[PDB]
């Protein structure tokens, strides 16, 4: 199964406070509108990182 | 008729200036150019220019006078070239 | 625990023992004349403490 | 000690400023802060959950206002841009 | 990611919600393990 | 309609805006 990662997966790259300052950084991020898999078990690679989510009851 | 046309034109000026605020580009762009020159000048403070640390105090509090002198020399060269570039830009823009 | 160790390892099989939760008095390691050289590159020997 | 130009130091982070207790709404992991120009603007004191502001101790050029020495040797100084309860 | 920092988040929702949510870090692991694979328990 | 501590002082103009308007 596949699905589109609309806008998720952005993290504060470092621990320095900022405010209303549009900051441009370069690190590892999950590119927008990407192809995220969708499981409902198998073991997976870890190429450069992971954005793992979950929706459980 | 002349006075009417005059006063109507003044009113049109009022309306235009208050609605389509893109009329003051000539002044707003002088202000923006100065702001961007200053922002570049301040950004340049936080670049290594080939040194090990873009913080003069972190260089001072880590190295001996001999090696710190090489690092500080790189930083001074870089910052001085940046400041001279900014001042030349200002001289040209002020001539304009 | 890393300098007075009973033994080292193979140079191609070296071991790295990171350290934390310290007050690292580098003065004793500096004035300790046991070491053959003090070749620092990111710091100056009189600046660790 | 606050409200003075103080030669602060935290973990080696040094400098000088008017260390003033602040309200930088950190996330507990965050260490310090900045503004539009990427300037050190706080620090988490290694011995307290204190986040303080920073404003460098006021400098500013001096300017000497003088009638010509031809007229008199009296002058008047102009400390530029200082709330000069602080000279 | 890599070192092995583990950011996180948690929201209520109601098949991936189209929205935005930053990721405020939780844990740091200063180990250095070579990881090229992973899996999830259940 | 018209819209930091590194030795970057900004001197004030000699003719204030109200004197200009006068
Ligand atoms: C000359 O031009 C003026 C302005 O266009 C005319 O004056 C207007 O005429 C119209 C229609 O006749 C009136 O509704 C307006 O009230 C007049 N005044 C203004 C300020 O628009 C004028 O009729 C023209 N011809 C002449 C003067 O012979
Ligand atoms: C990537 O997403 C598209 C949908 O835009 C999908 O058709 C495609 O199968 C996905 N990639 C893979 C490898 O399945
Ligand atoms: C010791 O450090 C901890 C960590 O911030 C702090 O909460 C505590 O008040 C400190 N105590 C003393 C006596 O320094
Ligand atoms: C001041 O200048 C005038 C010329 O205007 C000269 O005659 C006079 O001697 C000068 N005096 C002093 C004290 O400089
Ligand atoms: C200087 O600062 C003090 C303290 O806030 C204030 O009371 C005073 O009015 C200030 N003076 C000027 C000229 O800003
Ligand atoms: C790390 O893991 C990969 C996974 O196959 C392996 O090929 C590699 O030899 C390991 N060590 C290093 C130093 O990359």
């Amino acid at each position: 199964a596949y699905t589109n990662s609309f806008t998720r997966g952005v993290y504060y790259p470092d621990k320095v406070f900022r405010s209303s300052v549009l900051h441009s950084t370069q690190d590892l991020f999950l590119p927008f509108f990407s192809n995220v898999t969708w499981f409902h078990n198998p073991v997976l690679p870890f190429n450069d990182g992971v954005y793992f989510a979950s929706t459980e009851k | 008729l002349i006075a009417n046309q005059f006063n109507s034109a003044i009113g049109k000026i009022q309306d235009s200036l208050s609605s389509t605020a893109s009329a003051l580009g000539k002044l707003q762009d002088v202000v923006n150019q100065n702001a961007q020159a200053l922002n570049t000048l301040v950004k340049q403070l936080s670049s290594n220019f080939g040194a090990i640390s873009s913080v003069l105090n972190d260089i001072l509090s880590r190295l001996d006078p001999p090696e710190a002198e090489v690092q500080i020399d790189r930083l001074i060269t870089g910052r001085l070239q940046s400041l001279q570039t900014y001042v030349t830009q200002q001289l040209i823009r002020a001539a304009e | 625990e890393v300098f007075n160790a009973t033994r080292f390892a193979s140079v191609y099989a070296w071991n790295r023992k990171r350290i934390s939760n310290c007050v690292a008095d580098y003065s004793v390691l500096y004035n300790s004349a046991s070491f053959s050289t003090f070749k620092c590159y990111g710091v100056s020997p009189t600046k660790l403490n | 000690v606050k409200n003075k130009c103080v030669n602060f130091n935290f973990n080696g982070l040094t400098g000088t400023g008017v260390l003033t207790e602040s309200n930088k709404k950190f996330l507990p992991f965050q260490q310090f802060g900045r503004d539009i120009a990427d300037t050190t603007d706080a620090v988490r004191d290694p011995q307290t959950l204190e986040i303080l502001d920073i404003t460098p101790c006021s400098f500013g050029g001096v300017s000497v206002i003088t009638p010509g020495t031809n007229t008199s040797n009296e002058v008047a100084v102009l400390y530029q841009d200082v709330n000069c309860t602080e000279v | 990611k890599n070192y092995f920092k583990i950011y996180s988040k948690h929201t209520p929702i109601n098949d991936l919600p189209q929205g935005f949510s930053a990721l405020e870090p939780l844990v740091d692991l200063p180990i250095g393990i070579n990881i090229t694979r992973f899996q999830t328990l259940l | 309609k018209v819209t930091k501590f590194n030795g970057l002082t900004v001197l004030p103009p000699l003719l204030t805006d109200e004197m200009i308007a006068q």
